[PDB]
C-alpha cells in the first residue's frame, strides 16, 4: 500500500531535497528554508551526527505537508532507528535484501539504489518498481531513456548529476523525481529558499 | 418479442464495438420489451453477407444489422471488398425478405493517429443509435404495408 | 459527494471547453480535437439541436478521461434530459431553485450562474460553493478579486471574457477554472487542436 | 476432420506460395488434427470463382480459400478482373452455402523491383496466417448459429 | 555448435539492425528496406505487439540470406515463444541463468547483456564468449578497449551509442558487430534503405 501512496507523491511533487548539515540546528534551518521554498519531499541523510534528532524535530512540519525520510541508509540497524524516528521513506545507495524485508514488515517505503540492468532486474524480482540511481554523473539521462524499452514499468529517481541547468533534461528522459542536493541545499538559509523556488519553477515548466 | 441479429466484424473491434453498444442501448430506450438483440461475430466484413443470410433464413430474426469498419488499406486496395460486401447484403435482403440493414462504413481517409481512432469511436456510436431507430421504423413500416 | 469530486477535477484540469456546433458530426469532431489537445472538461451546450445525441456519442471518451457535461441548461425539463443522457455537470446562466433541487436528488453536480453579491449569497445559502460568472466581459477579474474578501470560500468559473491573452489574469484573481469557448472551440478541427494546446500550456505556466 | 480447399493462382507464384505455405502452417498450429488442407491450382485469378464453386458443390469441403496476386497491369487495366473475381466469389459463397474466403489482393502500386517482391512475400505470408484464423473462427461460428 | 556458426556470421556481416515498429506491416516494411539496403542480421524486438507474427512473416527472407532473431527478451516464456517462431538469436539486456539454460537445450544462440567486469566474468563462467553491451552511451568504446586486456577472448556487440559518425570508432576498439537501431531503422522505408547502405559502406571502410 505504501508504494502506491509514495508513487503518487513523487509524481505530484517532483523534487526531493537531499539534506546534509554539520549540526542539528543547521539541518533544521535548511529543511525549513527548502520547505518554505516549495520542496515538500525531504531526505535527512542518516549517516550524519544526530540524524534521529533531526528527523524527529522536523516531524512538526509533517502536518504542514512535509514528508521526511531517511537518506543513505546502508544497514538494518540504521533502518530500525530511522523507522522509530519517523522516516516515511528509507532509501539506500545499493540494493539490499535485509533492508527490503525489514521495510516491508514495518510498512514503510523502500527505494534501493541501482546502476546496471542486472541490478534493475534483481530489484524488480524483489518487488521494487521505483529505483534510485545513486551514481549520478557517471550514469546520465541516457541510461534512463535506454532502460525504458526493456523495463517500461521501472521509474527512476536519479541522485547527483542534477542541477538547475539539467532540470527537464532528466524529466524528458522519463524521470519520476529528482534527488537534488549540494545545489538546492548548500548555502545560506535565504539563498536556499530562493534556489528552492528556482528549482520548483524550472520543474513546473516540464 | 422480435429478434434482431447483429453481425460484427472483428477488425478494428474497438470501433465496431462502439457501434453495437450504442445500438443495443438505443434499442432498450426505443423498443424495450419489444425487441431483443442477438450478437454474432465473423472474422471480418467479407463474411458478413453469408453469415447474415444464414441467420435471415433461419426464421428467428425480424431484422439483421451488419456492422464493420473498412479502412483505406494502406498497401492494398479496399474498394473491391467494400463494394462486394454492400452488394452482397443487398442481394441477401432482396432474396430473403428480411430488412438487412448496414453500418458497414468506409471512411474517406482514416489515419491511425489517436485523433482518428477517437473520432471514429464517437461516430460509430452515433451510427449505432441511428440504426436502432431505423430497425424499429422499418419493421413497423413492413407491418403497415 | 459529487461536489467534492468536481472541485478536485476543476482544480486539476483548469480549462473547460464550452462547445457549440451546427450539427452532431461537427460537435463530435470538435470535442475530439479539444480532448486530443489536452482539455478534458467539456460542456455540450444543451440548447443546440441534438444535444442529447452528442452527449451520448461522446460517452465513448469517458473511459479515456473525458468529462462531458450539459452547458446552458435553463430548465428542469432540459436537466432531466441531460441527466438521462450522461451529463456529469449541469450548468446554467442563472441561479434556479428547481434545477438545484433536481440535481441534488439525482446526484449530479450543479453549478448555477451568478453576477452580483446578493446572488452569490443566495447561491451559498442553497449550498453552492462553486459558481459560474455568466456575463463575462461585463464582469471582469476585478469582481473575482473583490468578492474574495467577504466570500473566501466561493470559487469561480468565469465564462466569456477569457481568451488566450488574459489567461493567468483570471487565475491570478482567484479563479478555479475558465469557461473558454469561441476561441478554443471555433475553427477547423486541426486549428482547434492546436489552440487547445496553446491554452493548456499558457495555463500550466500559472 | 473438416477439409479446407485452397485454390491458387499461378501468376506471381512465389507470392501466392508465401501465402498458402503460411496458411497451412498456421492451420497446423491452430487446428491441427481437426482440419486438413487440399491445395488445387488454376491458371490465374479469373478462374478462381468457377473452380471454387465446383469444389464447394462437391460436398467435401467446409470452406474454400481462394488466393491470388493481381497487379496494376502495366499496359493493361486490371480493375475489371479484380472486381469480377471478388464479386464472383461472393456470388458463389451466397448461393452454395460455403464460407468461401479470399486472399485475392490487389496492391495500391506494385513495382517489379526486388524491394517489392520481398515485401509482398512477407505480407502474403501474413495474410496466410490471418486466413487460417478466419477459417477456424467462421467455421465455429457457423456451428453455434 | 550454434555459437560457432554465429560468431562467423557476425564477423562477416558486422551490422545488426535492431528493429521496432508500431504494427506488423510497419515492421515488415522496415525489415525489408533494411535487408535490401545490405543489412542481413535483424533482431525483432520481442516486447512489441505481434512480435511472433513479424518473426514468422519474415521467415520468407531466410532463404535470401536474412537472419531473424528475437530482440530484448527478458524471460523464459518469451524465449519459448521466440524459439517456436523462428528466432535464430535470442538476445537480452541482462544476463539470466534460466534463459541461458533454455537456449542451450533448444540449440539456439544466446547473447546476454553485460555492463561491468564482474558480469563479464559470470557470463564467461556460464559459457558466453559473445556479450552485448546494453547500456551503450553510458558505456562507450573505452570499455571495449579496456576489457580487451584481461578478457582477450570476449567479444562485444554494443547497442546504442552507435550512429553513423562513430562507425569505426567502435570497430577500432575491438567490436565484433554493432547493434544499430533508431538511426538505421527510423524513418520512411526509402530513407531506411538509403541509410542502411550508408552504414554498410562506412563499415566496409574498416
Amino acid at each position: 500500500e505504501a508504494a502506491r501512496k509514495m508513487e503518487e507523491l513523487f509524481k505530484k511533487h517532483k523534487i526531493v531535497a537531499v539534506l546534509r548539515a554539520n549540526s542539528v540546528e543547521e539541518a533544521i534551518e535548511k529543511a525549513v528554508a527548502v520547505f518554505a521554498g516549495g520542496v515538500h519531499l525531504i531526505e535527512i541523510t542518516f549517516t550524519v551526527p544526530d540524524a534521529d534528532t533531526v528527523i524527529k524535530a522536523l516531524s512538526v512540519l509533517k502536518e504542514k505537508g512535509a514528508i521526511i525520510g531517511a537518506g543513505t541508509v546502508t544497514s538494518v540497524e540504521q533502518c530500525r532507528k530511522a523507522v522509530e524516528s519517523g522516516a516515511e521513506f528509507i532509501v539506500s545507495p545499493h540494493l539490499d535484501e535485509e533492508i527490503s524485508q525489514f521495510c516491508k514488515e514495518k510498512g514503510v517505503f523502500y527505494m534501493p539504489g541501482v546502476m546496471t540492468p542486472t541490478e534493475l532486474v534483481k530489484a524488480m524480482k524483489l518487488g521494487h518498481d521505483i529505483l534510485k540511481l545513486f551514481p549520478g554523473e557517471v550514469v546520465g539521462p541516457e541510461f534512463v531513456k535506454a532502460m525504458k524499452g526493456p523495463f517500461p514499468n521501472v521509474k527512476f529517481v536519479p541522485t547527483g548529476g542534477v542541477d538547475l541547468d539539467n532540470v527537464c533534461e532528466w524529466f524528458d528522459a522519463g524521470v519520476l523525481a529528482v534527488g537534488v542536493g549540494d545545489a538546492l541545499v548548500e548555502g545560506d538559509p535565504d539563498e536556499v529558499r530562493e534556489k528552492a523556488k528556482e528549482f520548483v519553477e524550472k520543474i513546473r515548466g516540464c | 418479442t422480435v429478434r434482431i441479429a447483429v453481425v460484427r466484424a472483428r477488425w478494428h473491434a474497438e470501433i465496431v464495438d462502439a457501434c453495437v453498444s450504442a445500438f443495443e442501448a438505443a434499442m432498450r430506450d426505443i423498443g424495450g420489451d419489444r425487441f431483443a438483440v442477438d450478437v454474432f461475430d465473423v472474422p471480418g466484413a467479407y463474411e458478413i453477407p453469408l453469415h447474415a443470410r444464414t441467420l435471415a433464413e433461419t426464421g428467428r430474426y425480424g431484422a439483421v444489422l451488419g456492422t464493420a469498419f473498412v479502412v483505406n488499406g494502406g498497401i492494398y486496395r479496399h474498394e473491391f471488398v467494400a463494394s462486394a460486401v454492400i452488394n452482397g447484403m443487398m442481394n441477401v435482403q432482396l432474396n430473403t425478405g428480411v430488412p438487412v440493414l448496414s453500418a458497414v462504413l468506409t471512411p474517406h481517409n482514416y489515419d491511425k493517429s489517436k485523433a482518428h481512432t477517437l473520432l471514429f469511436l464517437a461516430l460509430f456510436a452515433v451510427k449505432g443509435m441511428e440504426a436502432a431507430r431505423a430497425c424499429v421504423e422499418i419493421l413497423a413500416a413492413r407491418e403497415k404495408i
